[PDB]
């Protein structure tokens, strides 16, 4: 699932789209019905403009991929973007907004899991609003790692333990394991770790009932 | 020109988007298109003062709960909406006020309790119970119907008044 922001003269509308194959005309149609309540075309027709290119009408038959953008201006054909009140600079940038809206979305990361503070194993870390899965990636000279699934309701904390350089960072994942709290350490580049830590923290501020007991103990 | 920033919160499907559009476009949206986030400006005269209403229509779905921390700091008043036919949407009001008073770090935040869908004959939430909740939290309680437009204007205007008393 993908998200675009539609800026109008009287506010913004966040629109969910299936994929980038969706036509800009369909996106227009959804925005107008949301802004005005009804799908009624009405006396004024409306146009979509890329946020980066003012006063220019988007090809409505073009795909959303054709536009290399996720923010668009909804403007009546008779008027201009400058006649409205919105299209503001206090609003959060679109990439951060899409990141917040996609927290529960499943995403996998290739990171290294640290064991006994002296060893590493390459794991691919699948995270979603449902669960966090830790799986190996590609036998007489190798035992694979036991696959581990942690239900999201068992998660207590996911913090950045250390950041040394853009290629090295460590984060700690705490969770409830049979009335006891286990801690998992992972290592990757700073950008990857920052995304993981932020993604889980979005999920944690969505659920409860075990983190609070952990924080009470702290 | 005083600007009041209003935020409509509540569980999914209770009619947050329908009430907001009823205020803005003055018609009833029968479709249930789940909200991510939407903002609307309306100019209105309340108690002799012309006011610019900045209305924020938020998501009832928990997948988009990460947006709640941003819109709860900036908002001045909050329209806490439940549906009279959805008992838990009433029970979920406790979570929404607690988060609002937590993010705002205050005990006295302009708020109005709204029981929507009062046109339906399938009421499951007591008006005594809902009135008792609002009294316990010290906020006005309004019943509304986005279908019949009952008390739609009163619900939003009362919140503006609650914001105005606060200052
Ligand atoms: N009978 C009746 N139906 C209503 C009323 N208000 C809303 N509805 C209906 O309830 C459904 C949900 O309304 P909607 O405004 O989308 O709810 P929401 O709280 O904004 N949902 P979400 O949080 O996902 O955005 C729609 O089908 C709408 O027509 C009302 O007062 N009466
Ligand atoms: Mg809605």
């Amino acid at each position: 699932s993908l998200f675009v922001r539609i800026n109008a003269a009287h506010g913004f509308s966040l629109i969910q789209v299936d994929n980038t194959k969706v036509t800009m005309k369909e996106i227009l149609l959804k925005a107008v019905k949301r802004r005005k309540g009804s799908q009624k075309v009405s006396g004024p027709q409306y146009r979509l403009e890329k946020q980066s290119e003012p006063n220019v009408a988007v090809d409505l038959d073009s795909t959303l991929e054709s536009q290399s953008a996720w923010e668009f201006c909804l403007v009546r054909e008779n008027s201009s973007r400058a006649d409205g009140v919105f299209e503001e600079d206090s609003q959060i940038d679109i990439a951060t907004v899409q990141d917040m809206l996609s927290s529960h979305h499943y995403k996998s990361f290739k990171v290294s899991m640290i064991h006994r503070l002296r060893f590493t194993t390459d794991v691919q870390l699948g995270i979603s609003g449902d669960k966090v899965e830790i799986d190996p990636v590609t036998t007489k000279f190798w035992i694979k790692q036991k696959p581990i699934s942690i239900d999201s309701d068992l998660l207590c904390a996911c913090d950045l333990a250390e950041e040394k350089s853009p290629s090295h960072a460590i984060f700690k994942l705490t969770y409830l394991s049979n009335h006891d709290y286990k801690h998992l350490y992972f290592e990757s580049d700073a950008a990857t770790v920052n995304e993981i830590v932020l993604k889980v923290n979005y999920i944690l501020e969505s659920r409860a009932s075990t983190a609070r007991a952990d924080y009470f103990a702290q | 020109m005083t600007e009041y920033k209003l935020v409509v919160v509540g569980a999914g499907g209770v009619g947050k988007s329908a009430l907001t559009i009823q205020l803005i476009a003055n018609h009833f949206v029968d479709e249930y298109d789940p909200t991510i986030e939407d903002s609307y400006r309306k100019q209105v005269v309340i108690d002799g003062e012309t006011c610019l209403l900045d209305i924020l229509d938020t998501a009832g779905q928990e997948e988009y709960s990460a947006m709640r921390d941003q819109y709860m700091r900036t908002g001045e008043g909050f329209l806490c909406v439940f549906a009279i036919n959805n008992t838990k949407s009433f029970e979920d009001i406790h979570h929404y006020r607690e988060q609002i008073k937590r993010v705002k770090d205050s005990e006295d935040v302009p708020m109005v309790l709204v029981g929507n869908k009062c046109d339906l004959p399938s009421r499951t939430v007591d008006t005594k119970q809902a009135q008792d909740l609002a009294r316990s939290y010290g906020i006005p309680f309004i019943e509304t119907s986005a279908k019949t437009r009952q008390g739609v204007d009163d619900a939003f205007y009362t919140l503006v008044r609650e914001i105005r008393k606060h200052k």
